[PDB]
């Protein structure tokens, strides 16, 4: 559950590491991590014309 | 027999025309295009 990994400049309950996008968005830890958070293959916001 | 029979067959020439002998042929009309677009980021689907 990504709700546990702390946001950048914020508080959280679990140490959390990830890829470039996650580290840009969330706070990537410098200690031993508890979970790996990759960025979604194709997710986003879809808009229809 | 005189004063009898005397049947007449007539061939009227109505008109003479220079008709056309067609060769190849095809058909055509008016067409307009419609497009469907879908934009995906890199490494999504077949966006390689
Ligand atoms: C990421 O997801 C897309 C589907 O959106 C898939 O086609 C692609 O192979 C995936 N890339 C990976 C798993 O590296």
């Amino acid at each position: 559950d990504i709700s546990q990994c702390p946001k950048i400049g914020g508080h959280g309950s679990k140490k959390c590491t990830g890829d470039a996008a996650f580290c840009s968005a969330y706070e990537c830890t410098a200690q031993y991590a508890n979970a790996y958070c990759s960025h979604a293959n194709g997710s986003g916001i879809v808009q229809i014309q | 027999v005189k004063e009898d029979q005397t049947k007449f067959l007539k061939i009227k020439t109505v008109s003479s025309e220079l008709s056309c002998r067609e060769g190849q042929s095809y058909w055509t009309g008016s067409f307009s295009p419609k497009c469907l677009s879908s934009r995906r980021c890199h490494l999504v689907g077949e966006c390689h």
